[PDB]
């Protein structure tokens, strides 16, 4: 594991997490965003808040965090603290009363090609207009609006990973059935 | 603020904020303690705790933080982050929720003579033994006991804030009056140790009368 | 270790210049380029191998990484004739041997003059003999002392003048220092010049 | 001079806690896992949350942290802060309150021979879907799922710890003497299973976790008497 | 404006000691690493030493590892270099310079770069075992265009100023850089090339001045 | 991103930026801080606890002359995103909180423009004191306030003002809480009638007091009594 | 303060909080432990938890934190932050849903002899078998088991300060009367 130590020492010697990670400042950072819904924790009709457990998968290439595996004993991927690198500042724009941004700074998986995958967990408390007209036979349509809070489209570009959210690891809800889900 | 930068650099060269200021061994640091009541949030009888929002008013001298204003472009005072200077470890001893400290450290005001005035905000939940005998036509005597947690009276001496009004300050215009409690009295007292490890206290008392209209109408 | 190239470079106003620098080990981007005119202090032109300083003209540019780096001047100006140094940092700071940029002009043939030791100096028991090359370009080879057609070495000293402000030519002096006994033991003394501007090696001699 | 300080300098002057303790990248770190439950605090049915007090026993090998007692005055154990050593980053995946890690970052014990032991305690609030059909005469099957937050199955794998007789402890351990049964819930069973999945070529790198299944029985006396 | 001013140079005998000082202005002195860099006469720049902002960490060149001591006083905004066991190879112009890339490295967003941006004019240190002596002025006379001049030999230390009739003439000066002889002293020759038609008419004299020796020679060159 | 690495190094390392010092040439000067408030959603008004819970985006705007640059010297960069802990901040807090959360929730990046303007839009969840008038309940209207001031700085150090907007090349103050007409979802029980914004200066307090100046954003909110009507009043009255 | 500043700089120049504070590793760190009960906050019978406000006085000797007062202007005692030094890791073994260890890191009083007294506060939430047979005439017996989590008796020895808990600063409870108290 000395090769990985040497690589990590090399990479963060001339690194800045403030600076966006591409070669030229006129370029746009391309971020792929996907949402995995682990659990629908609760729907509060009074305060109109949907609380959910999510994994917010974010993928992007860091131009400066590249290496040749042959020069480092065949190491092709490593794990890095997320606080140490530049990240997109994704915020839940329609947060009701929870955290606006990611607070659980888990580690990122970094490939030798500069590709970073970061899949932090979060508890999203989002504001959802609740139509109680047909309650308790009501259908609700609750959204999660995500965006880079301080970066606009000319500097950081976000694209969906898939047309739909990832529901493969979704826990069964004793109160709701998700008929349809989609990201735009 | 280049002159201010030089003054701070001069003041904090060799300065240790963890060391109590005492030019000689045996010197006592006099800390004047006062209280401003921004809001009497509540008195929970079930939990037997008084919730208040306050501003402390702590005054003390730190000889290390003195300077001549003539040598520093006439700067007579500074505002410095509280963590940068030595603070007396004055805490609410009779807190009910385990929270001893202030809500926000903010900034101290340091004068050129070494005087330091610190006015941190604090949301405090203090223990109050409820006299239930005449509830809801009752009055309660809820105390806030402030004292240094570590230093003894031979190191830090406390006195009631004034400059002599020994009372909780309530600003007439901006006080959030409680809807269920009327403040009858609001004194402050310095409690000496019985007869080192001995420690003075500054106790701010709130004698508060309940206003029982709700129970008259509903019960 | 550092290796700069070329040690010397002649050009004129408007020509492109490229000075290369090479490190024996990969220094990534930790390289700065400095300029130093005669009689002044160094001035940083570039840091981190490509970052221009705030007040530097935009003609200067920097490229390179790992071991091979380079400084480029797109259009020379009269103030750009200076000695350009490079500096690196791995765990200590190492400057590279500098490279000088001179004004380029037409070739001018040298003028050769040999002076014998004054009689006042000979009274003291020593002797200084000078051979002077004037108004020549470029700075090529040197002079070779002959003592009765015997080559000397390790006893002569050399002096060089900086490019002139008007004609932009060089001047060179070779000074030979001997004792009075060694001065008197031999008769014929000569300096021979080998330089590209001369058709054949020019030997100028004198007899005592 | 204290020999503990000499050993600490010997082991940690040149040490990276960010790198796995493997000689080659393709090697896997084996983690011996035990989970000891001390108290079952509650099962809140309205929020479907199981609150438990546990402590996890995590054992593994770190060749970089190897030493012999003979060269250091007979020291057989060294306590150091957990932040200084590499950890497999075990988390409870099926938590409900957003708390993944342990409650108290206890010291790791480094034994001679490169063995590292970490015994952190934890308060866990886990998801337990409540089967209501026979409430209050019901029993529940609450899962505790543990996994590495960072490393895949090829990088870090799990095995169950063994008792003194060598029998595998594939269950939640409970100290009978110190255990006080919950006033409403009796723990009838608690098997543990190490699961491996996503091992196919299309799935890519394999994943693994450890699932304990607390089969707990309600004591319905309150509902019988009062309702 | 950022300014660095050096002082404390001069002539020191080998085996002695010296103290170089550098006064800084126009910036926060304590927030920057500082470097001493020497340039020998007619050579390139060579890094001497480095000191942190506070002074805990110091670094030196291998040739000055055990003999030099870098220090600082942030109250006075003064960098200092104590030099001991001086040798003839330490004769150089010493420069104090600020490492701009070392500011704010306590923050995680800034990493170090080598950015020796401001440089002082420098101060000259001469390590020599010789002593002050005055020059000797000899003729350099002819044996195309004719050349003549005055040879100024065996003087120490620099500089020597050559003048003709209080500057009445504007062009025709040539004076070469002084050369360090093996003895320890300096020599040069100041010359003029002109056509040979001006032999017989005008009288001419060369004035040499060497201030350290208090030497004012006015040597008349004639056939 | 060579160019803004050059710019960041120029601003913070070359000019020796110190975030502990205010952006002023002399100490006696004051820093103008313009404040606006956008109401993302009114979470709740708890009557028993007398607490208003709101989600607000606070637009701070000020000038830091040390953070100026010429754009065409730095690749025509016109704006920078920086972490808020590198730069000096005018620490504004909610004075009238009743839970101890004085500060903003998420410390987002500051936007710094080449002409020295620092823009900062932190979002926050605030729980503030709102004394309740029960006289006309459930047909009541409440008058809550969000009072913003600085405890680290006084009127001698920062001057608080309202944000200024432009229309037809005419400047006016923003004297209201900003609400997006499309993106705003109304609270299920409370309707906003008025939403003014005011700069309050106390002439009696000394200029070196934190209580001298503040900016208050008020919410006059009318209860929608349909729930209480249907579920309480008609049954009880009948 | 200048004398104490120099002393504090000298003491922590080459100090280590990782290793035990003994001259030789075969010695045992002798820790005196004394529990002071300030308040009996609550007895939750349903969850079998007792919440109490406590001060956990811990006394030991640090071998390396000694000085001569004559060399430092006669300073005989000082107060220093507790996070800087080695401490015993006392844990409440039967913690129910509170903190396992001390989290309020108050200052330690250090004598020139090396004696440390550290009196942190804590909220102990301990799991206690609640017998409800005689409720509301019920007597309860809740314990608070304390021990060094990671240090065994061969390296760190704990001894009670007194046979009984210190109830001198105990606030009267409106719901419970402490018949008996004792530490073993
Ligand atoms: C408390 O809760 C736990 C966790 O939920 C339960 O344990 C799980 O129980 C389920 C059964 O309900 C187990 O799932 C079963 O696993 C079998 C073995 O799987 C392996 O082999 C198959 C090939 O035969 C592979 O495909 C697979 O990847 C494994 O390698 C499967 O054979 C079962 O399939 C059958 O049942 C399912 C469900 O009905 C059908 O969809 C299938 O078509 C097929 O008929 C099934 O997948 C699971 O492995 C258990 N997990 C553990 C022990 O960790 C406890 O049973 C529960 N306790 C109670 C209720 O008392
Ligand atoms: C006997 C019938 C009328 C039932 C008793 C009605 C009682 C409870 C009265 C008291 C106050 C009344 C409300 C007061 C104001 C309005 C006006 C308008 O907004 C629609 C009806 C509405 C909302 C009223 C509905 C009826 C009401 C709720
Ligand atoms: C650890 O080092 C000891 C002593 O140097 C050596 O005997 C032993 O072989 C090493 N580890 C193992 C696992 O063998
Ligand atoms: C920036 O824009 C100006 C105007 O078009 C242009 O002159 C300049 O070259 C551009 N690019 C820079 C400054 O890098």
């Amino acid at each position: 594991s000395e090769h990985e130590t040497r690589l990590v020492a090399k990479l963060f010697k001339d690194y800045s997490s403030v600076v966006r990670p591409v070669e030229d400042h006129r370029q746009v950072v391309e971020v792929t965003v996907g949402l995995q819904l682990i659990q629908l924790i609760n729907v509060d009709e009074v305060n109109q808040i949907v609380t959910t457990n999510v994994r917010l998968k974010q993928q992007w290439v860091d131009y400066n965090l590249k290496w040749n595996p042959d020069d480092y004993g065949g190491v092709k991927k490593i794990h890095i603290p997320s606080e140490k690198i530049w990240r997109p500042d994704l915020v839940l724009y329609n947060n009701a009363d929870g955290d606006f941004a990611i607070v659980k700074f888990t580690k990122v998986l970094l490939q030798y090609t500069g590709h970073i995958t970061w899949t932090p967990p979060a508890i999203f408390k989002s504001y959802c207009e609740i139509i109680v007209t047909h309650f308790p036979f009501d259908e609700q349509n609750c959204s999660m609006k995500l965006g880079t809070w301080t970066y606009d489209g000319s500097v950081v570009a976000i694209n969906p990973e898939s047309d739909q959210p990832d529901l493969s690891n979704f826990m069964e809800s004793g109160e709701w059935v998700i008929k349809e889900s989609r990201g735009w | 603020s280049e002159a201010e930068g030089r003054l701070r650099e001069k003041l904090f060269s060799g300065y240790d904020s963890s060391v109590r200021p005492a030019r000689e061994v045996g010197d006592r640091v006099r800390v004047s303690v006062g209280l401003i009541l921004a809001q009497l949030i509540s008195l929970n009888e079930k939990d037997e705790e008084m919730s208040t929002k306050v501003y402390l008013d702590l005054e003390w001298t730190d000889y290390r933080l003195s300077w001549d204003p003539a040598e520093h472009d006439g700067i007579d005072s500074l505002r410095i982050t509280a963590e940068s200077v030595w603070l007396p470890d004055v805490v609410l001893l009779n807190n009910n929720d385990g929270n001893f400290d202030v809500a926000l450290d903010i900034s101290v005001v340091v004068s050129s003579d070494g005087s330091v005035r610190w006015q941190p905000p604090g949301i405090y939940r203090s223990s109050c033994s409820i006299q239930v005998t005449y509830f809801p036509f009752d009055w309660q005597n809820c105390t806030m006991v402030f004292s240094s947690y570590s230093y003894d009276s031979s190191e830090v001496s406390l006195q009631t804030g004034l400059g002599g009004h020994q009372e909780i300050h309530i600003h007439e215009g901006t006080f959030i009056e409680n809807g269920q409690w009327e403040i009858i009295h609001k004194p402050s007292r310095l409690i000496q140790p019985p007869g080192e490890g001995q420690r003075q206290e500054v106790i701010f008392y709130l004698i508060i009368r309940r206003k029982p209209l709700f129970y008259l109408v509903n019960v | 270790q550092m290796t700069q190239s070329p040690s010397t470079l002649s050009a004129s106003v408007g020509d492109r210049v490229t000075i290369t620098c090479r490190a024996s080990q990969s220094i990534s981007s930790w390289l700065a380029w400095f300029q130093q005119k005669p009689g002044q202090a160094p001035k940083l032109l570039i840091y981190k191998a490509s970052s221009l300083e705030s007040g530097v003209p935009s003609r200067f540019s920097g490229s390179g990484s790992g071991t091979e780096f380079s400084l480029t001047i797109s259009s020379l100006q009269p103030d750009d004739f200076a000695t350009y140094y490079c500096q690196q940092y791995n765990t200590y700071w190492t400057f590279g041997q500098g490279t000088k940029v001179e004004i380029k002009r037409t070739v001018a043939a040298p003028s050769v003059f040999i002076f014998p030791p004054s009689d006042e100096q000979l009274k003291s028991g020593t002797a200084s003999v000078v051979c002077l090359l004037n108004n020549f370009y470029p700075r090529e080879a040197k002079v070779q002392w002959k003592v009765d057609n015997a080559l000397q070495s390790g006893n002569s000293q050399e002096s060089v003048t900086e490019q002139d402000s008007k004609d932009s030519t060089y001047s060179l002096s070779s000074t030979l220092t001997l004792s009075k006994a060694d001065y008197e033991k031999h008769k014929v003394y000569a300096c021979e010049v080998t330089h590209q501007g001369l058709s054949s090696p020019v030997t100028k001699s004198f007899n005592r | 001079k204290n020999e503990e300080l000499r050993l600490y300098h010997h082991l940690f002057n040149n040490y990276d806690p960010g790198s796995r303790p493997v000689r080659e990248p393709e090697d896997t770190v084996t983690i011996s896992l035990k989970v000891t439950l001390t108290n079952l605090i509650s099962l809140n049915e309205k929020e479907e949350t199981l609150t438990t007090s546990v402590w996890i026993g995590i054992d593994w090998q770190d060749y970089r942290l190897n030493y012999s007692k003979d060269d250091f005055g007979g020291i057989e154990t060294l306590r150091v802060p957990s932040e200084l050593v590499w950890l497999p980053e075990i988390v409870l995946e099926n938590n409900i309150d957003g708390q993944f890690g342990v409650a108290y970052d206890a010291n790791v014990l480094v034994y001679e021979g490169g063995s590292v032991t970490w015994l952190p305690p934890a308060i866990y609030r886990s998801v337990c879907a409540v089967e209501v059909t026979y409430f209050p005469f019901d029993w529940q099957n609450c899962s505790l799922i543990f996994r590495s937050q960072t490393y895949n199955a090829e990088e870090v794998e799990f095995t169950f710890a063994v008792d003194n007789d060598g029998k595998t402890i594939n269950k939640i351990d409970i100290d009978t003497e110190a255990y006080t049964e919950n006033g409403e819930w009796a723990i009838d069973f608690c098997p543990g299973v190490i699961r491996r999945h996503h091992g196919g070529a299309t799935d890519g790198p394999g994943e693994t976790d450890v699932i304990y299944s607390l089969i707990i029985r309600r004591k319905p006396l309150f509902y019988v008497i009062n309702i | 404006e950022v300014q660095l001013v050096e002082s404390g140079g001069g002539l020191v005998k080998p085996g002695g000691s010296l103290r170089l000082s550098c006064a800084a202005s126009g910036f926060t002195f304590s927030g920057y690493w500082m470097h001493w860099v020497r340039q020998a006469p007619g050579k390139g720049l060579v890094w001497v030493s480095h000191i942190n902002g506070d002074g805990s960490s110091t670094t030196y060149a291998d040739s000055v590892k055990g003999r030099f001591t870098i220090s600082r006083d942030n109250a006075k905004n003064t960098l200092y270099l104590q030099m001991n066991a001086l040798r003839a190879e330490d004769t150089a112009v010493y420069y104090c310079t600020r490492d701009v890339g070392s500011y704010g490295l306590e923050s995680r967003y800034l990493t170090y770069v080598n950015w020796f941006d401001p440089w002082g004019q420098g101060t000259l240190v001469t390590v020599s075992s010789a002593s002050t002596k005055g020059p000797s002025v000899f003729p350099l006379a002819p044996s195309g265009t004719a050349a003549l001049g005055c040879l100024v030999k065996d003087y120490f230390p620099e500089p020597v100023t050559v003048s003709w009739n209080s500057g009445a003439l504007t062009s025709g000066v040539h004076t070469f850089p002084a050369v360090l002889q093996s003895s320890g002293l300096y020599s040069l020759s100041s010359v003029v090339t002109v056509p040979s038609s001006s032999l017989g008419t005008q009288t001419y004299i060369c004035n040499v001045n060497h201030k350290p020796s208090n030497t004012k020679v006015d040597k008349k060159v004639e056939p | 991103l060579n160019e803004e690495e050059r710019l960041i190094r120029h601003l913070f390392q070359e000019k020796g930026y110190n975030k502990e010092l205010r952006p002023v040439a002399h100490k006696e000067e004051s820093v103008d801080v313009a404040l606006a408030l956008t109401l993302s959603n009114l979470i709740s008004l708890k009557e028993v606890e007398e607490t208003l819970t709101t989600n607000v985006w606070i637009e701070h705007g000020w000038t830091d002359n040390r953070l100026k640059w010429n754009a065409e010297e730095f690749g025509n960069i016109s704006v920078l995103r920086l972490p808020p802990d590198m730069v000096w901040l005018p620490e504004i807090v909610l004075e009238n909180n009743n839970d101890g959360s004085f500060q903003i929730s998420y410390s987002c990046n500051v936007l710094v423009y080449h002409y020295g303007f620092v823009y900062w839009l932190p979002p926050a969840i605030f729980r503030s004191s709102c004394p309740i008038s029960v006289t006309y309940f459930p047909f009541d209207w409440q008058n809550c306030s969000l009072k913003f001031s600085s405890l680290k700085y006084t009127a001698k150090e920062i001057t608080l003002s309202l944000k200024q907007d432009a229309k037809e090349n005419r400047t006016y103050p923003v004297e209201w809480i900003i609400i997006d007409p499309e993106g705003f979802t109304e609270n299920g029980e409370w309707e906003i009638v008025h939403r003014p914004a005011r700069v309050n200066v106390d002439p009696r307090a000394p200029l070196d007091s934190p209580s001298r100046q503040d900016i208050t954003f008020y919410l006059i909110i009318r209860r929608k009594p349909l729930f209480y009507i249907i579920n309480i009043l008609v049954p009880c009255v009948l």
